[PDB]
């Protein structure tokens, strides 16, 4: 979180927090009934933003799928969604804590060897979580979709 | 023996998948580029006898111990031999500039020469020199205008240019 | 010690032991 | 290795800049040390001591 | 390679009706698209004419030297004209004329129990120069079927599944 | 000796070569031909190959009623223990004590441990060299 | 290596199954086979989505300006009647 | 940190006598046993990351170590495990060629079970993916270089254990 | 494989000679027919798991003692259902490989050589293939020339089959 | 074994071993040629000595594979053979250990503190372990029926 | 080729000799076994196709990448040309017993087929798992009854899971 | 507290399967042994005194650790030596009939050489006894029998060390 990360910077430092650091957790803490109704509105649209997340996934990769792709027949598919879900998770995480931070040591740390590991093609798997940037930046206005969007497209960068 | 198309089926086979959607979208710009890359392997065939004998010549100038009795080049017989490798080697680089892949440049004429050169005597930095005449020979006949319209065939005519370069160090 | 991180109660998982049922 | 606890993003700023011949080793083992990567494992969590 | 997708049903049709000899369906079979797929698009030109010399005419390369010189009818004849000159040598003609199916000459010595490694086992389809590049995997990063529960196939020392038909057996039987 | 293998001797390529485009020979021997492969001697009476003859089933198991210093030792080490053991079998059934305690087990679990080695706790006796 | 591969970025010659080099030419090892694909610009990061490489805004210019020069004072020395085969 | 020729040569030398019958003897075995331990310790460097892949989906893929809060869940956690298998497989191999299990318990063994209790990773589903890398490694260098390969692995897992 | 740019190579080199005028005239009709070919292999792919799971859904409507007979042939237990909807996805997989190519050379090479002594001997039925191969014919949903050459293709492989 | 135990007996005594102690660890491994084939007629008989062990257990004892036994249903009857495959394999280390020391520490101590504490009749493991003693002494002479029976009825001992 | 017979015939004339009354009477007890061997012979090659293709489908399903894209037996051709070794080994193996000599399994089957698998790239440390599941499977089919009557068979079946042994050894 | 034949029951009953052939091997291996180790602990039972008073003469008798101020000054310091070394003469002679060093660290070893530097007794001087009294009792047993007997005490000085 900003909290955390905002401490740790001025840890190390030997020094306290700077009204920089703390005109700034104060300015979150005030931002932060509004975080929870951007979260809340991912957390009850995981059914359409993930489904139609893997929508689009499928229409734009049909290698993945297709016989020989990575998420091939009933079981794989279903796991193909599942990582959606995982990361759609994270998301709802990062929005509530400012930061990528949640995201960063769960699901982006390391990824490429897990992936890679795994047979499934990391580039696919970005593919996904854009397909579900478009759907979540849908259920949102413009002042919000500017941040859950915001989230994706790190998680894109990092994915790459 | 296997295209540019035949080469990212035979890698997607490996892995037992389907093509992706940026692999497909790269091979329509080779379907895109096409009637400019049936340009230069029209180029290097009409002009064949000529990249063979003008740098056959050029070679024989600046290395004239090959001609000399005792040089490798000196009989009727193994003169015609030297210029009758210099014809196979611009044969399979002109079918691998239509192919879009070297595999049938170095399945058919590079593998094993190298070796083979040296059970018979031939210099193998002689014929180097002999194939990196005949690229400057076919890269300056590549782009030049003369029938066709004007356009940048400049990434076509630097993967010409690395065939030569790939028969070239392969040889010895 | 992380945004993800373990603790062994809550690991509720059959893999400490190896009933490969599950 | 960098990897099982890296994203990829940290210290190809580094290793470019070293495999380039732009900076010695001193150089890049110090600014291996000072980038954030190590203090996310060898500084947070353990105590000055 | 003798499967029918390899078969040779018209050459096999004029054979019958005497139309062409055993040295016109041995010339038919070397210039076949099975043989050309599955042999001379893996082997390079000398490789390629120790496949030929040791399948027609039924014997070894002499030496090294024998297959750099008949390499170069197939660089710059083709195929066609390499197995033309072959056929017409009169090593083949005195052997099995136009009538006889070719084999492995003296093969082995008459009162010796081993033999010489019969052809096909001494150089297969391709070999070393092609090994680094055709050559199969093990572990291919492939997605294969999934197995999900793999300690529930074989259970360990003290699990009561091992005993489990054993309860149907004794029963109240 | 000879010419190498192969070569005509007496038309060698490489006889007036220039050594500044002079190219060396390289090595090749009668290996790899098939002439030259060792086959089986077959005429000082001897043949590679296995078959009948060869092959035996033999029983390891069962090698044969087991030697008599097996047995007659056997004998003599049960007569031996048998004094023992069921002395030491009915100090099992009518020692049917009572139970202190609370059963930490299910029903059993109570103050003693079932059938628990009394040897093992009261071997291991505790002993002051110059005991005081 | 595999994802290299697996992305179409480039194919990378590895070991066959026993682990000898891998090569297209039997003389050295690790040699790769080429045409029509590494020539052709525009997918360099291909199938690595939305790759960023170089000045991707504009389309390169062409610079089909072939000609050699007289390159004073660095044309290459080498022997006369001679080769120079490399040690 | 020794091999076969190491250990021969060490216990030869630490009796102060030279290399006698017995010395030479179990050398000459190591020697005949030389072009079987190149050709294991060949393929497994070529077919690394295949057989950690054939082993983790063996073994431990689908258990609930991989599911959330198993010990395996997060893609760091995930990750070290593949960095992790591959020591075992690639330390393995160096004891197959060294023929001697010194170098195990030298860099691998001494501190490793006091590690993963600390960490709180599962020794079992480790023993049991060393069990599983240990039978696609059977698969590749054969039956009798499987059997060496083989006998390195499990002494992982006794002293792991 | 056999792609039009391979067969136009080995007519000139099966002869020794240069490529003419006949043989860029063979390589210039591959790329005109290219456009339709990579735009049916792109949608082959992008439906291919909707087509995989109907067309083995085709083969137990008009078969179903496939999935009640006993037997390590039969599609009856749930590996035996996995290793049919692998097998209609390796012929959909060999399907776009020779749009990609352009001729039938992908699946001359990896599938049908070879392919009668495999159901000879695992007691496979090509009449199941056949009718896998029969519903994709029926369900990709293109049309034009699209559809041309993807069936041409789907029509090459019940040729080998029957 | 008999070795072990007299040793630790002699041990604790602060002596060497008697000839009574050292006449028998003599007596017993001339002895041992003789004990490895009585345990190698236990140890492939496995098959018939613990599925007719369970054969007369459940004729004997209906009531713990009847509905409300502990060994009902086609799972706990599957472990109901599986304790007897215990305790046939301890009387196999018991015959070459020449005592019942395998057998004490392995499924004898505290054993009525498992049972009592799993529900189940430790009668009725009693009555399975004498069932396949009669099939075991089956298998053998009349001088090893009275070792192998020797260690079953120990174990019948032990476990009441 | 020389069977049981040709082979104690061979060692004695490199000795000069006529064979011994003993050497005689051990070749009656060969002859007397002769309708034992020949119904070995007759249960595996009536089977022929079961030994095959059970052990095969035992064999993908313990190593089950050689059947993955990429794989060893993964095309219809390498999964053809796997059975048909399968098929040869059993073809020499049921040679071998006709005969009483394991003369013509390592003649002509035996002969360079570790070699072979080595240029081409094949494990043959599967091959040997192919051949042993082959064994057993044969091995079985030999001691049932089944339409022969009943006897002792225990020396025949234990010589041809030695030819089975021999190949198993000689391909890794 | 386990012998040969409880160690190879152990392993063979910890993974849960049966007494194999190799199992089986090493217990055939020290059935043959049983007839020497007997008449090894028989002689040694005999010359318990005599082996432990040629030990200590032959190593620490005249030393400075029996003069004062050596370890060894007081009569009940030298009184606790050979009590002290009749135990390593004992349990050694344990050890060799049960074929197992168990014995050794369960009732010797453990705290032992925690145990001596509390009270100060030189550890080096130790060794040398028992080394010393491992080569008076390969006089006695034989040479075979004296590397078995001298097989644990060198057990002993290596954990004692
Ligand atoms: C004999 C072989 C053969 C072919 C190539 C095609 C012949 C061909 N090439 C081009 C078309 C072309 N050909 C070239 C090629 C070149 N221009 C240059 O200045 C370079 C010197 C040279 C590249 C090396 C270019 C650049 C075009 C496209 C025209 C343009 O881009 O302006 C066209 C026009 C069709 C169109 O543009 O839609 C045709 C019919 N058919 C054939 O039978
Ligand atoms: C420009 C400079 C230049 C050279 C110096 C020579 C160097 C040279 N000499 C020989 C070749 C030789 N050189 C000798 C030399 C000698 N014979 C003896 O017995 C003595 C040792 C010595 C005489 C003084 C012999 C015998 C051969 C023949 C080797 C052979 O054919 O086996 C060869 C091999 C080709 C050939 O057969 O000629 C070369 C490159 N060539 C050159 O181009
Ligand atoms: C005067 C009466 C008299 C006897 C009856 C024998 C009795 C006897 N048999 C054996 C001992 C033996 N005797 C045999 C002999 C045979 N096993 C067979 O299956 C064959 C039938 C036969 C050989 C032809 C064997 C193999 C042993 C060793 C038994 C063992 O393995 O311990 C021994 C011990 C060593 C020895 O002397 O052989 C004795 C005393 N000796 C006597 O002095
Ligand atoms: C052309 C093919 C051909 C054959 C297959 C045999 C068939 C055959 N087998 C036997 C005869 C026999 N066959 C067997 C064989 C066996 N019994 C068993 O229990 C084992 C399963 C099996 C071992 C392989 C035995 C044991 C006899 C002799 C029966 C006896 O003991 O008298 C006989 C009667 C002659 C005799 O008894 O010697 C005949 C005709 N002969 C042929 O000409
Ligand atoms: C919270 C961060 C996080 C992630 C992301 C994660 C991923 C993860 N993905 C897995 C599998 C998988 N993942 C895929 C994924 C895909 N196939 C495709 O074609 C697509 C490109 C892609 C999905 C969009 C497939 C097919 C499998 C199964 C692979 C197999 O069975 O071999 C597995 C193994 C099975 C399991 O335990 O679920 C893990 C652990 N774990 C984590 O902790
Ligand atoms: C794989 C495709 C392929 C190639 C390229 C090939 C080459 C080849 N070149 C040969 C000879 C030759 N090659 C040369 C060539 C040269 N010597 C020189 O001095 C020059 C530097 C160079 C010419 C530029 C000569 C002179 C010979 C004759 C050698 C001799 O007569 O002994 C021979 C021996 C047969 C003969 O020509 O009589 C072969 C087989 N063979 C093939 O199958
Ligand atoms: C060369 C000898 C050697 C070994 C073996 C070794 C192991 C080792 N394993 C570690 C972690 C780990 N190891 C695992 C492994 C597993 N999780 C499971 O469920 C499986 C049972 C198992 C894979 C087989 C995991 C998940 C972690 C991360 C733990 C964490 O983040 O808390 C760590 C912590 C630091 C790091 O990974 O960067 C070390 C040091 N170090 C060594 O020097
Ligand atoms: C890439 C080219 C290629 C093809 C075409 C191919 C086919 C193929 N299908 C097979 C089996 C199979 N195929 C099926 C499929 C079916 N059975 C049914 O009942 C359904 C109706 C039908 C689905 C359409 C089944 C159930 C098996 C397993 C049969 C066995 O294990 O014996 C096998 C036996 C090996 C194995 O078990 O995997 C091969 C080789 N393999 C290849 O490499
Ligand atoms: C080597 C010494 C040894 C023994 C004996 C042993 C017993 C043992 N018996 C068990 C269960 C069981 N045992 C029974 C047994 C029986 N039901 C009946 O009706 C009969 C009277 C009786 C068998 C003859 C049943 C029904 C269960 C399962 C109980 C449950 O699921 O609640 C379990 C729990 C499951 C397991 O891990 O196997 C253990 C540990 N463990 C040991 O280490
Ligand atoms: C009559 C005596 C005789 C024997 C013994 C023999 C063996 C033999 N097996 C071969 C191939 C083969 N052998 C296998 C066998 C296997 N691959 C596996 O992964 C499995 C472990 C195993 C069997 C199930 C395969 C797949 C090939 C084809 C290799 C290829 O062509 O790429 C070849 C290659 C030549 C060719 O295919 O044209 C020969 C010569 N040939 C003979 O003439």
């Amino acid at each position: 979180s900003i909290v955390t990360k905002s401490i740790v910077n001025a840890d190390a430092e030997a020094r306290y927090l700077s009204p920089g650091e703390l005109d700034r957790i104060k300015s979150f803490v005030l931002s932060g009934q509004r975080r929870l109704r951007i979260a809340q509105t991912l957390t009850e649209n995981r059914e359409r933003i993930v489904k139609q997340g893997g929508q689009q996934l499928f229409q734009r990769r049909p290698d993945v799928v297709s016989p020989g792709g990575n998420a091939y027949g009933e079981e794989m598919t279903a796991t193909c969604l599942r990582d959606l879900d995982y990361y759609l998770r994270l998301v709802t995480y990062g929005i509530i804590a400012g930061d990528v931070t949640p995201i960063e040591e769960i699901g982006l740390v390391g990824v490429k060897e897990m992936y890679s590991a795994l047979g499934t093609p990391i580039s696919g798997v970005a593919e996904g979580i854009r397909c579900m940037k478009d759907v979540a930046c849908s259920l949102l206005s413009g002042e919000d979709a500017a941040e859950v969007g915001f989230y994706f497209d790190y998680t894109l960068a990092a994915m790459q | 023996m296997l295209d540019a198309f035949a080469k990212v089926v035979a890698q997607a086979d490996a892995r037992g998948e389907f093509l992706s959607n940026t692999q497909i979208d790269a091979l329509s710009k080779m379907v895109k580029e096409g009637n400019q890359r049936l340009d230069i392997v029209n180029k290097v065939t009409s002009n064949a006898s000529a990249i063979v004998t003008n740098s056959a010549r050029a070679l024989f100038a600046e290395q004239p111990q090959l001609i000399q009795p005792g040089g490798n080049a000196y009989t009727s017989r193994r003169m015609a031999a030297c210029l009758r490798d210099m014809e196979i080697v611009l044969r399979y680089v002109s079918y691998a500039m239509i192919a879009g892949d070297s595999s049938v440049l170095d399945d058919r004429c590079l593998n094993g020469l190298r070796e083979t050169y040296q059970a018979l005597g031939t210099p193998g930095s002689s014929v180097a020199v002999a194939i990196q005449k005949m690229k400057d020979a076919s890269v300056a006949l590549a782009n030049d205008t003369t029938g066709t319209p004007i356009g940048d065939c400049s990434s076509l005519v630097a993967e010409l240019a690395g065939y030569f370069d790939r028969a070239a160090v392969s040889v010895v | 010690s992380g945004y993800g991180d373990y603790s062994y109660s809550t690991d509720r998982t059959k893999g400490h032991v190896n009933q490969y049922y599950v | 290795d960098i990897s099982t606890f890296v994203i990829g993003n940290e210290i190809e700023n580094i290793k470019i800049q070293f495999i380039k011949g732009q900076i010695s080793v001193k150089e890049m083992i110090n600014a291996l040390g000072k980038s954030s990567v190590y203090l996310k494992e060898f500084y947070n969590p353990y105590p000055n001591i | 390679q003798i499967l029918k997708s390899t078969k040779q049903p018209f050459l096999e049709s004029q054979l019958r009706f005497n139309q062409i000899s055993i040295k016109d369906f041995i010339k038919g079979l070397v210039l076949s698209a099975p043989f050309r797929d599955l042999n001379y698009n893996v082997n390079n030109n000398y490789r390629f004419v120790e496949i030929c010399v040791q399948r027609v005419l039924g014997r070894d390369i002499y030496n090294e030297r024998e297959k750099i010189a008949w390499s170069i009818i197939i660089a710059t004849q083709g195929l066609e004209g390499f197995i033309d000159t072959l056929l017409n040598t009169q090593e083949y003609l005195s052997n099995f004329g136009d009538s006889i199916v070719p084999f492995q000459r003296r093969r082995i010595i008459p009162q010796r129990s081993k033999g010489e490694m019969p052809f096909n086992l001494k150089t297969p389809r391709y070999g070393i120069e092609f090994r680094s590049k055709l050559a199969a995997t093990q572990f291919s990063w492939a997605s294969p079927i999934r197995r999900f529960r793999p300690q529930e196939q074989q259970p360990k020392a003290g699990d009561p599944a091992l005993f489990l038909n054993m309860v149907q057996e004794m029963g109240p039987g | 000796q000879l010419a190498p293998p192969g070569i005509p001797p007496g038309e060698d390529a490489r006889n007036n070569q220039s050594l500044r485009q002079y190219v060396a020979r390289p090595v090749e021997t009668y290996q790899k031909r098939s002439f030259a492969t060792p086959l089986p001697l077959t005429w000082t009476g001897e043949t590679e190959t296995v078959g009948a003859f060869d092959v035996v089933v033999p029983p390891q198991e069962k090698d044969l009623p087991v030697s008599g210093e097996a047995t007659s030792a056997f004998v003599k080490y049960s007569d031996m223990v048998r004094a023992e053991r069921k002395a030491a079998l009915q100090a099992l059934l009518s020692a049917s004590a009572a139970g202190e305690g609370r059963p930490t087990c299910g029903a059993e679990g109570r103050k003693f441990v079932s059938n628990a080695n009394p040897v093992l706790v009261n071997g291991v006796k505790c002993v002051e060299y110059w005991r005081k | 290596a595999n994802v290299a591969g697996q992305e179409k970025i480039a194919t990378i010659s590895g070991y066959t199954w026993d682990g000898q080099p891998q090569t297209e030419i039997p003389g050295k090892p690790f040699v790769k086979s080429i045409g029509a694909m590494d020539y052709m610009d525009g997918v360099e990061g291909g199938d690595v989505v939305a790759a960023k490489v170089g000045a991707f805004w504009k389309p390169k210019a062409p610079k089909e300006v072939p000609y050699k020069r007289p390159m004073g004072a660095n044309t290459p020395e080498l022997p006369y009647n001679t080769v120079p085969r490399l040690v | 940190m020794q091999d076969a020729i190491t250990s021969v040569i060490n216990a030869a030398d630490v009796q102060g006598k030279y290399l006698d019958a017995n010395s030479v003897e179990k050398l000459r075995g190591y020697f005949q046993t030389g072009e079987l331990r190149v050709r294991a310790a060949a393929t497994i460097a070529a077919n690394a990351a295949t057989i950690i892949k054939e082993a983790v989906a063996k073994s431990l893929l689908y258990s609930d170590i991989t599911r959330p809060g198993g010990n395996m869940y997060t893609t760091r956690r995930y990750a070290a495990c593949i960095r992790d298998l591959d020591y075992y497989l690639r330390y393995a191999t160096y004891g197959m060629l060294a023929g001697d299990p010194s170098i195990l318990d030298e860099r691998v063994l001494n501190g490793l079970k006091e590690t993963y209790n600390s960490l709180g990773v599962p020794i079992g589903a480790t023993i049991q993916a060393i069990q599983a890398m240990k039978e696609v490694t059977g698969s590749l260098v054969g039956s009798d270089a499987g059997k060496e390969m083989g006998l390195y692995f499990d002494y992982i897992c006794s002293g792991l254990s | 494989m056999k792609t039009p740019i391979t067969e136009a190579i080995a007519t000139a080199d099966n002869q020794g000679r240069f490529l003419s005028n006949t043989e860029l005239q063979a390589v210039n009709g591959r790329y005109q027919r290219a456009t339709a070919s990579l735009t049916a292999a792109k949608a082959l792919t992008g439906s291919a798991q909707r087509l995989i799971t109907g067309a083995a859904q085709a083969v137990y409507n008009k078969f179903p003692y496939t999935t009640q007979m006993p037997g390590p042939a039969y599609a009856s237990s749930a590996i035996g259902k996995a290793k049919c909807a692998r097998d209609i996805g390796y012929y959909l997989r060999m399907v776009t490989y020779c749009l990609v190519v352009g001729g039938t050379g992908p699946m001359d090479e990896y599938l049908v050589a070879g392919l009668e002594e495999i159901n000879r001997s695992f007691d496979l039925s090509p009449s199941w293939y056949i009718e896998a191969l029969q519903y994709i014919k029926n369900s990709h949903g293109l049309s034009g020339q699209v559809a041309n050459e993807a069936n041409a293709y789907i029509d090459y492989a019940i040729n080998t089959l029957s």
